RNA sequence: CUCCGCAUAAGCCUGCGUCAGAUUAAAACGAACUGACAAUUAACAGCCCAAUAUCUACAAUCAACCAACAAGUCAUUAUUACCCUCACUGUCAACCCAACACAGGCAUGCUCAUAAGGAAAGGUUAAAAAAAGUAAAAGGAACUCGGCAAAUCUUACCCCG
RNA sequence: GCUACCUAAGAACAGCUAAAAGAGCACACCCGUCUAUGUAGCAAAAUAGUGGGAAGAUUUAUAGGUAGAGGCGACAAACCUA
RNA sequence: GCUAAACCUAGCCCCAAACCCACUCCACCUUACUACCAGACAACCUUAGCCAAACCAUUUACCCAAAUAAAGUAUAGGCGAUA
């Protein structure tokens, strides 16, 4: 005698199935004793706006701007415009060696970084 | 004496006894979920 | 091949044209008329 | 009620496309062609009927034997029960003995 | 919808004797 | 931000932070009466009050002191074709309290004002239409029904 | 403020509003990461602004002043997190050579099929995880059967399908003689 | 989206209008419309183009085509093959009786030749370049295509910037500098945060 | 009239709030039917509590006298670890289980006749038969299988357990 | 999720006599002796009157357990979704 | 004259050929579609009957890799049905 097609909510069933059920929210603390919650500031989300005084760019773009061909961004691209001139000069002058590809701008393990790559530990 | 309501709704009991982790916790049930699957219904388990 | 009956109007006007000037439903229902037709003839 | 109150499109037919002009054609193959091939070979359609005839527990057999591998499950299971039942109509009901 | 011209041409008829019953020619 | 992996935390560790947040806000009128200093808005599932006021305080610079949300559930009961059940989209209730005094009334967005000016364009279809209409004239009863086009 | 939530009191009630296009794909490219962070801020506070009017419009049963303003912001935005996206993936790319930001695995279920399950963040061993060795990923052999079956329809469906087409084609050559050629 | 069913019929009337809603129901299923396959390659009618009307009504008159419809691979003309309808009428007043064109198939329309005003055949060519254009098979004339108004119905000259509308100076100006380095290391950088605790090994499973 | 009523639990999921229509209510305007628009805001509940060892014989019944048997819901300590805070979910209604706007079923707290909740009669006439009641001359079980029903609120027995 | 039995932790039982009660009268509450009505009914077992129990082998809310070549049964060949 | 009647497509069936499925993001084995803690629970094992033998008890055909033919031959069987 239960809609089995609509959609299982917290709406739904008991104190205890209301209580333990929730939409989606990201948790940022924890509970103990006395049913007492203890917040975590690290686990809020902290935004990060930046300052928009003298920004000269617009929501929309005029019509009169020209039509430029689409290219979307490869790893052997970005490869050609940031490493590319510094391994070709290193090479050219001789100071090239196969052991600073750090130095050039690799990164060996992501691990000690901050952001991380892969597995990426940094959100959006 | 009067019949037809042998249903009395509890959501616990729903659930305890007909949902997805009751269905795989034994082999028949899994085998239900299967058939429901295969012919193709909206709602595989309660 | 799926063979069907196209000329059942005409089949049931062979018989319900002799039956007009009876009485009650036996003038334009079949199976009511048929068998007054039958002992009138 | 039950018939149509108006005329269906006229019907058009061919008589002299390519399929009926040449319908036939090669038909005495072995005879006009020293036997090298036998006309039941140009029969075209299901692999366990071609140049054989038979009833329908026959057919379900052949099929059943030359294709039951191939068969989906479905299929399989009805080509069984029709086969149980044809062999139990054929061999037990009817009115001569 | 039944497969046939006979019928369809017979019953054609038929409602041409009606109309023309209905409606007489001068 | 919605529809992402949050990093998981531990002990110590850095500060989860956000650059390109997805949630996006509506402001709301109030349907029933409010506090002068209680604003309405319409927010998705997975935004807490905690990170709508830090939306507000970071992007419009809203000052705010006190966010309280709710759950609103659509209706489900309508039937469409096929007398199957279509569901109105579930949504969350903020309101949202000012922290210094500051009062705010929803302006009227669609001022009568300005939806009728001087300048108006007219259809040449419309046009048409008007003055064939204003041309025309109703049927006189005197006439009795004579149709009063030719001169005779 | 909350002024932002609402467009210009001179535009207010304005039957039409003219806007711009949207920015393209190579365009935001063209542009350094900070910029796109701060362009990415002012189109979300102009898609709050456009989801306000349109909400409030409504709310008054009055038509929108512009609809295809919230589509070129919708737009604009998508660009920008598609740009964001191809310049992380490149680097990702060069720094480790993974593809995907997210590991994940290629696990066969409890139903026999083949799916690419996520890997989750937690803090004990995989062994140790009550809940995760709960989960079952493997298929005794009594799902064969019904993965023969659901081949089946599957293929029964595709035969439909094929038929059904080279059938439309030979309508469609009947109705128009010329099409032979 | 207004998701059009598996078989909508099409019609003088854009998808998802108040007339088309009022005709083409949810619950409407009618038999399909056969439409020759014309491929994008092989249509030759485009908006603007003058063609003249052959077997129609008019069976001579040249005009312009005002709506493509490729769907049903229809070309309407506008004012040519048109019928009377009574548009605006009420109980009382009749109407302003207008003429509204009937659409025409694309083998009922023939484009003219620039060259001669009498029709002509067209087969598409490449040019030098590759810009492949209508040919007439007669005498070898170049037809281009009609210049239709803007999709936006904004013309580029008449235009200008609005109060949120980017210049083309500032929308042209490359600022970017590749780097391997990501937005939010680029953005922590810019504004000064600062971060020195680092994160944790996280079990992924 | 008041069988109730109000609230919680369980259950259901927007199911008589506004506007534009009136299909429709076992008559009919009402609106519970259609579309759009609003809404229920946590203090009340749910969602809890680090580890290793260790402690816990003396009922409740106003718990004080007696009085029991069926022998009873309602405790810690030692060491180590531990600065940090107000997140998430439920909150609507004339409502649930019985194919129904069903005289049926439905757990608690308060009210004990109400401060809350409702209307037995669409209009007319007053035939037969039928149903629920009131009153009855004289007799008072003569009725009937039987004091079945109704009224008043008896005595003495027998069989079986 | 009805019902037969059981398990864990809960709840209710006015007033009167005697108080020592598987005690008596008598409401909530449980059950259903007799009569009338109804028999496509309000109800696939109901309504009205009248009845038995009502501090106990009582009634009842919630969660769990026993599954058919069986369960369970103060044996009625009961009950196990009318 | 109402109620009505009529339609031709949607598509489907049998073959042939060819061995098909698989992951915008997020969620989904706990009460599935639920961001985030100490587990150890792991699969394998003759099918039986209806029915026929006019009951029934032994028995009673169920594709197992080439169409046909050998051939319903040898052979098995309450030497019966039948295989
Ligand atoms: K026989
Ligand atoms: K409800
Ligand atoms: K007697
Ligand atoms: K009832
Ligand atoms: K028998
Ligand atoms: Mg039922
Ligand atoms: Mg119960
Ligand atoms: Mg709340
Ligand atoms: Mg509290
Ligand atoms: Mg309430
Ligand atoms: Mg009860
Ligand atoms: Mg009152
Ligand atoms: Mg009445
Ligand atoms: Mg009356
Ligand atoms: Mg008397
Ligand atoms: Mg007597
Ligand atoms: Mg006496
Ligand atoms: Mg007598
Ligand atoms: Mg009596
Ligand atoms: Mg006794
Ligand atoms: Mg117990
Ligand atoms: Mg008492
Ligand atoms: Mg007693
Ligand atoms: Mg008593
Ligand atoms: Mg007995
Ligand atoms: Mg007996
Ligand atoms: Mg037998
Ligand atoms: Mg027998």
């Amino acid at each position: 005698g239960a809609d089995r097609m609509s959609k299982w909510t917290s709406k739904r069933g008991p104190r205890s199935f209301r209580g333990r059920k929730g939409r989606g929210a990201k948790g940022i603390g924890f509970l103990t004793s006395g049913w007492r919650f203890v917040q975590i500031k690290e686990m809020v989300p902290e935004f990060v706006v930046p300052d928009l005084t003298g920004f000269k760019l617009k929501p929309y773009v005029s019509y009169l701007a020209p039509e430029s061909e689409e290219t979307p961004l490869t790893a052997a691209q970005l490869f050609s415009e940031a490493v590319a001139p510094a391994i070709e000069k290193d090479f050219k002058d001789g100071t090239f060696d196969p052991d600073n590809l750090e130095k050039y701008g690799f990164e060996p393990t992501q691990e000690g970084k901050l952001f991380q790559l892969y597995p990426r530990n940094f959100l959006r | 004496k009067a019949r037809g309501n042998e249903y009395q709704p509890s959501n616990i009991k729903r659930k305890n006894k007909h949902g997805w982790v009751r269905r795989l916790s034994t082999p028949a049930g899994v085998q239900v979920i299967l058939r429901r699957m295969l012919k193709g219904r909206k709602s595989l388990s309660h | 091949l799926r063979n069907r009956v196209t000329d059942r109007y005409f089949r049931i006007q062979e018989v319900l044209k002799h039956a007009r000037h009876f009485r009650g439903r036996k003038n334009r229902c079949y199976r009511l008329a048929v068998r007054t037709v039958i002992r009138a003839f | 009620i039950g018939i149509r109150l108006t005329l269906p499109p006229p019907k058009v037919v061919d008589r002299w496309n390519e399929k009926r002009a040449m319908f036939g054609v090669y038909d005495n193959i072995g005879i006009l062609g020293n036997f090298e091939k036998h006309p039941k070979e140009l029969i075209r359609g299901p692999i366990w009927l071609r140049g054989w005839k038979g009833n329908e527990l026959q057919r379900c057999i052949r099929k059943r034997k030359m294709v039951g591998s191939r068969m989906f499950a479905d299929d399989l299971h009805n080509l069984n029960k029709r086969i149980r039942y044809l062999y139990k109509h054929f061999n037990r009901h009817g009115k001569f003995r | 919808v039944k497969k046939g011209f006979r019928a369809a041409f017979r019953f054609q008829k038929e409602l041409e004797r009606q109309r023309l019953l209905r409606c007489p020619p001068p | 931000a919605r529809n992402v992996v949050y990093p998981l935390y531990r002990l110590g560790g850095p500060q989860l932070r956000v650059f390109r947040t997805n949630f996006f806000i509506q402001l709301v009128r109030p349907g029933v009466a409010q506090p002068e200093d209680t604003v309405q808005f319409r927010i998705p599932m997975e935004m807490t009050r905690v990170d709508l006021r830090n939306y507000l305080e970071g992007i419009y610079n809203v000052p705010v002191a006190a966010v309280r949300t709710r759950v609103q559930h659509g209706s489900n009961k309508r039937r469409d074709h096929r007398n199957v059940r279509i569901k109105k989209p579930d949504y969350k209730v903020a309101y949202v309290q000012l922290a210094h005094g500051q009062t705010f009334t929803f302006p009227d967005l669609f001022p009568e004002k300005d939806e009728s000016p001087e300048g108006s364009a007219a259809d040449d279809l419309y046009s048409m239409l008007e003055e064939e209409r204003q041309q025309r004239q109703s049927s006189d009863p005197r006439r009795g029904g004579v149709p009063s086009w030719f001169g005779l | 403020g909350l002024e932002e939530f609402f467009d210009d009191p001179k535009n207010w009630g304005q039957e039409k509003v003219k806007s711009g296009a949207a920015w393209t794909c190579q365009q935001l490219r063209n542009k350094s990461n900070e910029d796109l962070h701060k362009l990415w801020y002012v189109l979300l506070k102009e898609r709050n602004m456009l989801l306000t009017l349109e909400q409030e419009a409504k709310r008054q049963r009055l038509p929108m002043p512009s609809p295809e303003r919230l589509d070129k912001v919708v737009d604009s935005m998508d660009a920008l997190d598609k740009v964001v996206q191809e310049r992380e993936d490149a680097l990702r790319l060069l720094q480790t050579g993974q593809e995907r930001a997210r590991p994940g695995a290629w696990r066969r279920d409890i139903f026999g099929r083949i799916i690419w399950h996520k890997f989750k963040q937690w803090v004990i061993p995989w062994h140790l995880n009550k809940r995760y060795n709960r989960k079952r990923f493997f298929a005794l052999p009594y799902v064969d059967h019904f993965l023969r079956l659901e081949r089946e329809k599957r293929a029964r469906i595709k035969a439909r399908k094929e038929n059904l087409e080279r059938k439309k084609a030979k309508i469609l050559l009947k109705k128009f003689p010329h099409l032979a050629e | 989206k207004v998701t059009l069913p598996p078989h909508y019929r099409y019609g003088m009337s854009p998808p998802g209008s108040v007339a088309d809603k009022r005709k083409n129901p949810p619950w409407i299923r009618r038999r399909p419309v056969v439409v020759e396959p014309i491929s994008d390659e092989d249509w030759y009618l485009f908006c603007g183009d003058t063609v003249e009307i052959l077997e129609g009504k008019d069976a001579g008159k040249q005009g312009k085509v005002v709506q493509v419809i490729r769907q049903r691979n229809w070309v309407v003309v506008g004012g040519l093959n048109t019928h009377y309808r009574y548009i605006g009428k009420t109980m009382d007043y009749r109407g302003t009786m207008i003429p509204s064109e009937a659409p025409l198939l694309h083998r009922q329309v023939k484009l003219v030749d620039p060259m001669d005003r009498k029709p002509t055949e067209i087969e598409w060519r490449f040019t030098e370049a590759g810009e492949r254009v209508r040919v007439s098979t007669r005498s070898g004339r170049i037809i281009p295509k009609p210049e239709f108004p803007r999709a936006d119905g904004i013309v580029p000259e008449t235009w200008i910037d609005g109060p949120k509308d980017t210049s083309v100076e500032d929308a042209l100006e490359r600022t970017y500098v590749p780097c391997l380095k990501t937005l939010q290391e680029e953005v922590m950088e810019a504004m000064g945060i600062k971060e020195t605790r680092k994160y944790k090994k996280v079990y992924w499973y």
